[PDB]
C-alpha cells in the first residue's frame, strides 16, 4: 500500500532489499505467462539477473539511497507485471550477457 | 558586498586608505581612486561610454554623472578623485 | 527576367539626383510601408548607397 | 479574510515551532515550514474555525540546483468561506521522503504523483506512488534543471522488429540556445 | 395533488407531448435554406490579417527587402527559421540561406510583426498541402516565389493594416 | 419560525434541532480545551469564540435569530465547524506542539511591492466583530 | 566521487562518466557592463556535432548539448 | 470482477481517453483514468522560452477556450510586473473572454449530447461556433490559436465592423440557445439519462478540488469573477447560477445559464466600451508602433530589444487564477529576474476533475460513465501538459 | 449561376459571379472554373483570391491597376 | 487614428437574453 | 526588504 517511511539504519535497508528480492522472485511465474517466456528463458536466469543488479548496486551505504533504489525497482517490477511495457523490452534488459581496446576505439572514432 | 566583476583592490598600505559613502555604505579606497572606481568597489556599476580602464581618462560622454553633496552641479565620476568623507549619490533624481 | 539576380536588378536603377548635401531615404512613397529612415551624406564622388534599399543617391550640382 | 488579518491571526494561534518563515505581501502570504511539520500545519489549517482552508488548489515543485535542499514543494491553498488564499512551502532533497497529505485532501494524490514523476520527490503513506505523465519505463525526472530538454531516448518504428522501439536521441537540427542576457541588467 | 394537474401531466406522459414539440422543431429546420458552401467553387470568408503561407517580399525596384537582421529568427517561438548571412559583392547585408520549417511553424505571426523592413509576411494562401515532407522545408527561392506570386494581395493587405500596425 | 426546508447545499442536510446540537458541541469544546496550556494562542481564541457562540445559542431560541446575530453561515455550517474544532483539539492534544524551542528563529519577510488594480485580488467584506475581538484578545 | 544521486537520478550510465569543467564565464570584450558575472557553470565539452546533408542544419547526438548553457 | 478497457481513439469521446474499468456485473466499481498520452512537456518548454515566446503555449492548453489561458498568463505577468492596462484593453479582454466562454460551453454541451445520442444539436451549435470563430479570425489572423491577449495590453486593435457584427450575432444567439434547450431540456430521455447520475456533495467537491460548474452544481456559490474580480468584471451585472442536486442535469442547466449570462456580459461590454489606447504606454514592456520604429531611434531600440530579449520580470513568484469556462485556471509563475520564466506550473481544472471520476462513477451503469465524463467537459490538452 | 451577375473574367478563363445577400447570405461570391479535369482545387490568381475570400472588396481587375 | 471601433452614438439596441416561452399544443 | 528575524526572547 502506502510508501514506507524512510529507513533509519542499514539493517532495515537490507531487510527491505531482501523483501523486494523475494517479491520479485515470486513475480517470475506471472511474467512467464503474461509474456510468452516459456520456451525463451530458464526460470533461474531471470533470478540471477535480479541478483546481479542487486549485487552491482551493493556498494551503497546510504539508507535513503537504498530505499530510493528499492522503490524504483518496485516501480519497475509493478510496470513489468502489468502489460505496460512491450515484450522485447524485458528480453532486451533482463537477459544475462583482439589487439587492444584503445586501438579499436581509435579505428572507430576520435571521440572516446 | 563585493566589488563589481570581482575586482581586486590592491592596498599598498593600510594607512593610505580614505573612506567614502557610495550609497550610505562605508567604502575604503586608496588615495587616488576616482568616484567611479569607488562606486565599483561598493558594488554599484556606473554607466560609461568613453571611460576604459586601460585608457586615459577623458570625460566626454558625460554619462557617468553622479551627485555629490558639496557640489552644485553633477560631477563626472570617471575623472573626479575620491575625497575622504565624500558622500556619493547615484540613484537620486538628479 | 528571373535570370537577373536582385544584385543585378538593383545595379541597373540610375542614381537619384539630389540638390542638397544630404538626403533621407525611407524606401517607399508611404513611410510606414518602407524601411527605417536613413540619412545619407552626399559628400563624395561615387554614388551613395542606401544600406537598406540598395538605392544610390548622387549630388546634383556640386 | 485578508492578508493583513490572516497573517496576524496565524502569527498568534499557530504553534511557533512549525513555521520558520512568514512573508506577508500582495503577491501572496506564504508559510515556510519543515517537512516533518507539514501534515500537522495543513491539518490545523483545515479544521480551525477562523482558518477554514478546505481546498487544495495544487502541489508544485521548484528545482534549485544551487541549494543544499534542492527541491521546493509549494502547497497553494484556498479558503472558500473566508475568500482567502494561503501558500505553504517546504524544502526537500533527492533522497528525503516528505509526508503525504492525501489523508487531509483527497485531491492531493494526482499532484503528488506528478511531483514524484517530474522531480523525484517521494511521499510517505501515499496509497500508490507511480508515474502519471511520463511514458511507461521512463528513466529520469524531466522537470529537473539537469535533465536535457529533448531527453535521452527517441522513438521510431523498426520494420524488421515489427514494433515501435526506443533508440538514443539524435536530432536532425539541434536546439539553438540564444543568449539574450544583457550585461547592464 | 390536484386531479386536473394529475390528469394533465398523465396525458403528457402517455401522449409523448414533449417529443412532438422536438419533432416539429427538427421538421422546421428540414424546410429551410442550407448553410453549406461549395468549397472548390466558393470559399469561406477571411480577414486581411489572416496568417497563412509565408512569403518573402522584395522592393518594387527588384531588390529583396530582407536585410539579414535575424530579428525574426530570435523571436520565433518554434525555432522554425534558420538564416545564414554574409557581405554581398556590393557590400550589402543580405541572406544566403533563408529557410523556414513549416512542420515546426505554429503560424503565430511573430516573425511578420518583428521584421523591421516588412520582408517576411504570412500571405492569404492556406492551400499548400504537399505529398512529401521535404516539400514543406521552404527555402529562400520558394519563399521568394511565394512573395512574387502573392505580391498584389500582400501589398493590399499591408495597406489595409497600415492604419493599425 | 418554521423549520428550514432546504440548506441549499448538496450533502448538507437540515438539522431539525440546531440550538441543542450546538449548545452541546460548544460545551464540549470549552470543557476539552482545558488540556491546552493557558498561555497559548490557540486556547485563547478557541475559548473566546466558543464562549460567544455558546452564549448566543443560549439567549435566542429560534435558529433564524441565531443566524442573524452570528451572521457567519447557516446553523448547519456551524455544526460542521464545531465538530471540526473538537477533532482539532484532540489532534493538538495528542501531538502536543506547545513546546517553544530554545533555538527557535523565524524570518518575517515583509514585502510591499504594489500589484495592479485589474489583477485578480481576493477582496472579502468586513468579518463579524468576533473575528477582531478574538484578535485583540490574542495580541493582549 | 560519491555519485549515488547519479545512480538514483535516471541519467544513463554512459553519460554519468563524462568529464566536465566547472568555470565562471568572464565578461565579454565588446561590452563594459558586468551584470552577467558571478554565476558558475558546468561545461560538458559537448562538441560532437555535424551538418545535416539535406538542409545544412547542425545535427547532434549529445543530450548535454545545451543544458549547462 | 473483470478488468475492462475503454480506449476510444476516435474523437467520438475526447480521443485520447483511456479508462481501465473494473466491472462487477454491469456496474463499474473503480475507474482508473490512464493519462499521459498528450503530455508534451509544455511546462519544461516554458522555461526555455522568453515571456513573449511562451504565450502561444497557453492557446494549446485548453484548445476549446483559448483566450481564457492567455488572460491568466497575461494577468500573472502584469502582477509580477506591476503593469497597468488601459480601460479599453480590459473591456476587449473581457469581451473576448466571454465570447470564449460561450464557445467552450457550446462545444461542451453538444459534444456531451452527441455521446448520449443526440446528433442534431451538434451541427446547430457548431454553426454558431463558426459564427463566433469568425470574430476570432477578424481581430487576429487565426481562427482558434489567436495570440491576441498579451501581457502589456492587447496585441492589436479591433476592425471597423466588429462591434456591429457582434451585436448582430447577439440579437439572435438568444433564440439559438432557446432552440438548443428545447431540443434537450424538455425531453424525457435526456432527463432520464442525466437526472441523479454523477451526484456530488459540496464537501466532496471542495475536498477533490472541484471548481466552476462542477463546484457550483453542488450548491456552492463560488465564482472567481465575483470573489476575486479581475479586469472590469466588477463593473458588469451578471448572475451566478447555483445548482440544487449536484447531478448531471444541474451541471447542464447551469451550463446553459452561464452562457445566457455570458451573452448579457457581452452586450454590456459592447455598450460600455470606451475609446483610448489598447496597450500600456511603458514601451519598455510593449512594442512600439510600426510608424514610430521606422522614424524614431529609441523606438527602434525598444523594438529590437523586445523582439530578441523581451522584457525582464523582477525576481518574485505568485499564483494567479481566473474563471476559465472549465473552472479555476491558475498559473504559478516563478521569476528569477531574467527574460525567461524560471518555473511555470499550469493548474488545469480538468486535472482535478478527471481525478474525481473514480468516486462519481462508482456503482453506476456502464453506459452512464460516458455522461459522467462528458459532464465534466474535459479536454486532455490541459489534463496532461 | 442563375440570376447572378458576372463580376469579371480571368486570364485562365475562370468566371467570377456575385449575388446580392440580404440577411443570411449564401452563394454570393463563387467561381465557375474553365477546366473540368479535377480543377486542381487551386487556380485562382492573387488578384482574384482576395475578392473570393472576402478579404478585399476590389474585384481583381481593379487590383491589377 | 481618431476614428476607432466602438458603439454607435446612443448605444446598441436592447437584446433579449432570457428563455422565450412556447405554448404550442392543444393538450 | 524588512527581513527581521524573530527569536525566543526568553
Ligand atoms: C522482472 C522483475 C522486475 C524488477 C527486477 C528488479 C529491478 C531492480 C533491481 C534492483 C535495483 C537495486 O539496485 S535495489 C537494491 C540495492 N540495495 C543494495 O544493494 C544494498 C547494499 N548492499 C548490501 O548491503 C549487501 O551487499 C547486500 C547485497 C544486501 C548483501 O550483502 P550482506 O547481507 O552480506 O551484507
Ligand atoms: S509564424 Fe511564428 S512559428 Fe512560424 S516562422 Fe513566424 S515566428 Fe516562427
Ligand atoms: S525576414 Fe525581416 S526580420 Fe527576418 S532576417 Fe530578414 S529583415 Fe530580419
Ligand atoms: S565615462 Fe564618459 S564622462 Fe565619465
Ligand atoms: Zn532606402
Amino acid at each position: 500500500i502506502g510508501v514506507p517511511p524512510n529507513s533509519a539504519n542499514l539493517t532495515e535497508a537490507r531487510r527491505r532489499v531482501f523483501d523486494f528480492f523475494r517479491a520479485a522472485c515470486r513475480s517470475i511465474p506471472t511474467i512467464m505467462d503474461i509474456y510468452n517466456l516459456q520456451d525463451v528463458v530458464a526460470p533461474s536466469q531471470l533470478r540471477y539477473a535480479i541478483s546481479a543488479q542487486i549485487r552491482n548496486n551493493a556498494h551503497i551505504t546510504d539508507p535513503k539511497v537504498i530505499d530510493l533504489l528499492i522503490f524504483k525497482g518496485m516501480e519497475e517490477l509493478t510496470d513489468i507485471v502489468d502489460h505496460a511495457k512491450q515484450r522485447h523490452h524485458i528480453i532486451g534488459q533482463y537477459v544475462v550477457g583482439g589487439k587492444t581496446d584503445f586501438l579499436k576505439n581509435f579505428y572507430t572514432s576520435n571521440y572516446f | 558586498r563585493n566589488p563589481v566583476g570581482g575586482a581586486r583592490v590592491h592596498f599598498s598600505n593600510p594607512e593610505d586608505a580614505i573612506e567614502v559613502f557610495v550609497d550610505g555604505y562605508a567604502v575604503k579606497v586608496p588615495k587616488g581612486f576616482t568616484v567611479l572606481q569607488a562606486c565599483e568597489v561598493a558594488g554599484v556599476d556606473i554607466p560609461r561610454f568613453c571611460y576604459h580602464s586601460r585608457l586615459s581618462i577623458a570625460g566626454n560622454c558625460r554619462m557617468c554623472l553622479v551627485e555629490v553633496e558639496k557640489s552644485p552641479k553633477p560631477v563626472a565620476s570617471c575623472a573626479m578623485p575620491a575625497l575622504p568623507g565624500m558622500k556619493i549619490k547615484t540613484d537620486t533624481p538628479i | 527576367r528571373s535570370k537577373k539576380s536582385p544584385m543585378e536588378l538593383i545595379s541597373e536603377v540610375p542614381p537619384i539626383k539630389v540638390d542638397g548635401r544630404i538626403v533621407a531615404c525611407e524606401g517607399d512613397t508611404n513611410p510606414a510601408l518602407g524601411h527605417p529612415i536613413e540619412f545619407i551624406c552626399l559628400d563624395l564622388n561615387e554614388p551613395a548607397i542606401c544600406k537598406y534599399c540598395g538605392l544610390r543617391y548622387v549630388q546634383d550640382h556640386h | 479574510m485578508d492578508n493583513q488579518f490572516i497573517f496576524k491571526y496565524s502569527w498568534e494561534t499557530l504553534p511557533k515551532k512549525w513555521v520558520k518563515k512568514m512573508e506577508r505581501s500582495e503577491h501572496g502570504n506564504r508559510f515556510d515550514t519543515n517537512t516533518d511539520y507539514l501534515f500537522q500545519l495543513l491539518c490545523f489549517l483545515k479544521l480551525h474555525t477562523y482558518t477554514r482552508v478546505q481546498v487544495l488548489i495544487d502541489i508544485c515543485g521548484v528545482d534549485y540546483p544551487s541549494r543544499k535542499r534542492r527541491f521546493e514543494v509549494v502547497y497553494n491553498l484556498l479558503s472558500t468561506r473566508y475568500n482567502s488564499r494561503i501558500r505553504v512551502q517546504t524544502s526537500a532533497d533527492e533522497v528525503t521522503r516528505i509526508s503525504s497529505v492525501v489523508s487531509l485532501f483527497p485531491s492531493a494524490g494526482w499532484w503528488e504523483r506528478e511531483v514524484w514523476d517530474m522531480f523525484g520527490v517521494s511521499f510517505i503513506n501515499h496509497p500508490d506512488l507511480r508515474r502519471i505523465l511520463t511514458d511507461y519505463g521512463f528513466e529520469g525526472h524531466p522537470l529537473r534543471k539537469d535533465f536535457p530538454l529533448s531527453g535521452y531516448v527517441q522513438v521510431r518504428y523498426d520494420d524488421p522488429e515489427k514494433r515501435v522501439v526506443s533508440e538514443p536521441i539524435e536530432m536532425t537540427q539541434e536546439f539553438r540556445y540564444f543568449d539574450f542576457a544583457s550585461p547592464w541588467e | 395533488k390536484d386531479w386536473n394537474t394529475v390528469f394533465e401531466r398523465s396525458i403528457n406522459t402517455l401522449f409523448l407531448t414533449e417529443m412532438v414539440r422536438g419533432l416539429s422543431l427538427t421538421l422546421k429546420y428540414f424546410f429551410d435554406p442550407k448553410v453549406t458552401i461549395n468549397y472548390p467553387f466558393e470559399k469561406g470568408p477571411l480577414s486581411p490579417r489572416f496568417r497563412g503561407e509565408h512569403a518573402l517580399r522584395r522592393y518594387p525596384t527588384g531588390e529583396e527587402r530582407c536585410i539579414a537582421c535575424k530579428l525574426c529568427e530570435a523571436v520565433c517561438p518554434a525555432q522554425a527559421i534558420t538564416i545564414e548571412a554574409e557581405e554581398r559583392e556590393d557590400g550589402s547585408r543580405r541572406t544566403t540561406r533563408y529557410d523556414i520549417d513549416m512542420t515546426k511553424c505554429i503560424y503565430c505571426g511573430f516573425c511578420q510583426e518583428a521584421c523591421p523592413v516588412d520582408a517576411i509576411v504570412e500571405g492569404p494562401n492556406f492551400e499548400f498541402a504537399t505529398e512529401t515532407h521535404e516539400e514543406l522545408l521552404y527555402d529562400k527561392e520558394k519563399l521568394l516565389e511565394n512573395g512574387d506570386r502573392w505580391e498584389t494581395e500582400i501589398a493590399e493587405n499591408l495597406r489595409s493594416e497600415s492604419l493599425y500596425r | 419560525a418554521k423549520v428550514k426546508q432546504t440548506t441549499g447545499i448538496v450533502g448538507l442536510d437540515v438539522v431539525p434541532n440546531a440550538r441543542a446540537v450546538l449548545i452541546d458541541l460548544y460545551s464540549k469544546t470549552l470543557k476539552e480545551i482545558q488540556a491546552v496550556p493557558e498561555d497559548e494562542g490557540y486556547r485563547k481564541a478557541v475559548e473566546s469564540f466558543t464562549r460567544q457562540r455558546l452564549n448566543v445559542c443560549k439567549e435566542e431560541e429560534d435558529w433564524e435569530m441565531i443566524e442573524k446575530r452570528l451572521g457567519c453561515g447557516q446553523v448547519e455550517e456551524l455544526i460542521e465547524e464545531a465538530r471540526d474544532e473538537l477533532t482539532l483539539i484532540g489532534k493538538m492534544i495528542e501531538w502536543d506542539p506547545w513546546g517553544v524551542p530554545d533555538d527557535y528563529e523565524c524570518e518575517v519577510i515583509e514585502n510591499d511591492a504594489p500589484i495592479p488594480k485589474h489583477v485578480p485580488q481576493h477582496r472579502p467584506g468586513p468579518l463579524p466583530e468576533q473575528f477582531y475581538k478574538t484578535l485583540e484578545g490574542l495580541i493582549a | 566521487k560519491r555519485g549515488e544521486i547519479g545512480k538514483v537520478s535516471g541519467i544513463p550510465e554512459e553519460h554519468l562518466s563524462r568529464k566536465v569543467i566547472i568555470y565562471s564565464p568572464a565578461r565579454t570584450a565588446t561590452q563594459s557592463g558586468s551584470g552577467k558575472l558571478g554565476k558558475w557553470k558546468i561545461n560538458f565539452v559537448s562538441t560532437l556535432k555535424w551538418e545535416n546533408p539535406l538542409m545544412g542544419w547542425t545535427s547532434t547526438g549529445d543530450p548535454y548539448a545545451n543544458v549547462g548553457d | 470482477n473483470f478488468t475492462l478497457n475503454f480506449g476510444p481513439q476516435h474523437p467520438a469521446a475526447h480521443g485520447v481517453l483511456r479508462l481501465v474499468l473494473e466491472m462487477n456485473g454491469e456496474v463499474v466499481e473503480r475507474a482508473e483514468p490512464h493519462i499521459g498520452l498528450l503530455h508534451r512537456g509544455t511546462e519544461k518548454l516554458i522555461e526555455y522560452k522568453t515571456y513573449l515566446q511562451a504565450l502561444p503555449y497557453f492557446d494549446r492548453l485548453d484548445y476549446v477556450s483559448m483566450m481564457a489561458q492567455e488572460h491568466a498568463y497575461s494577468l500573472a505577468v502584469e502582477k509580477l510586473l506591476n503593469c497597468e492596462v488601459p480601460l479599453r484593453a480590459q473591456y476587449i479582454r473581457v469581451l473576448f473572454c466571454e465570447i470564449t466562454r460561450i464557445l467552450n460551453h457550446l462545444l461542451a454541451l453538444t459534444t456531451h449530447a452527441m455521446d448520449v445520442g443526440a446528433l442534431t444539436p451538434f451541427l446547430w451549435a457548431f454553426e454558431e461556433r463558426e459564427k463566433l470563430l469568425e470574430f476570432y479570425e477578424r481581430v487576429s489572423g487565426a481562427r482558434m490559436h489567436a495570440s491576441f491577449i498579451r501581457p502589456g495590453g492587447v496585441a492589436q486593435d479591433l476592425p471597423l465592423g466588429l462591434c456591429r457584427d457582434i451585436d448582430s450575432f447577439t440579437q439572435q444567439f438568444a433564440s439559438r440557445i432557446d432552440e438548443l434547450e428545447e431540443m434537450l431540456t424538455g425531453n424525457r430521455i435526456w432527463k432520464q439519462r442525466l437526472v441523479d447520475i454523477g451526484t456530488v456533495t459540496a464537501q466532496q467537491a471542495k475536498d477533490w478540488g472541484f471548481s466552476g460548474v462542477m463546484l457550483r452544481g453542488s450548491g456552492v456559490c463560488w465564482d472567481l469573477r465575483r470573489a476575486a474580480p479581475y479586469d472590469v468584471y466588477d463593473q458588469l451585472d451578471f448572475d451566478v447560477p447555483v445548482g440544487t442536486r449536484g447531478d448531471c442535469y444541474d451541471r447542464y442547466c447551469i451550463r446553459i445559464e452561464e452562457m445566457r449570462q455570458s451573452l448579457r456580459i457581452i452586450v454590456q461590454c459592447l455598450n460600455q466600451m470606451p475609446s483610448g489606447m489598447i496597450k500600456a504606454d511603458d514601451r519598455k514592456l510593449c512594442p512600439p508602433s510600426r510608424c514610430r520604429m521606422k522614424l524614431s531611434m529609441e523606438s527602434l531600440i525598444h523594438h529590437f530589444e523586445l523582439y530578441t530579449e523581451g522584457f525582464s520580470v523582477p525576481a518574485s513568484s505568485t499564483y494567479t487564477a481566473v474563471e476559465a469556462p472549465k473552472g479555476e485556471f491558475g498559473v504559478f509563475l516563478v521569476s528569477n529576474g531574467s527574460n525567461r520564466p524560471y518555473r511555470c506550473k499550469i493548474r488545469a481544472p480538468g486535472f482535478a476533475h478527471s481525478q474525481g471520476l473514480d468516486f462519481m462513477s462508482k456503482h453506476h451503469m456502464l453506459a452512464d460513465v460516458v455522461t459522467i465524463i462528458g459532464t465534466q467537459d474535459i479536454v486532455f490538452g490541459e489534463v496532461d501538459r | 449561376n442563375i440570376g447572378a451577375t458576372l463580376v469579371g473574367v480571368d486570364k485562365f478563363g475562370n468566371k467570377y459571379y456575385q449575388k446580392l445577400g440580404d440577411t443570411q447570405y449564401g452563394r454570393h461570391r463563387w467561381v465557375e472554373y474553365a477546366s473540368k479535369d479535377r480543377y486542381n482545387a487551386s487556380q485562382v490568381p492573387a488578384e482574384w483570391h482576395g475578392w473570393l475570400h472576402f478579404i478585399t472588396d476590389h474585384t481583381g481587375d481593379e487590383l491589377l491597376s | 487614428p481618431l476614428l476607432q471601433d466602438g458603439p454607435p452614438p446612443g448605444g446598441f439596441a436592447p437584446v433579449r437574453y432570457a428563455r422565450r416561452i412556447s405554448n404550442t399544443g392543444p393538450s | 526588504i524588512r527581513r527581521y528575524v524573530l527569536t525566543k526572547d526568553n
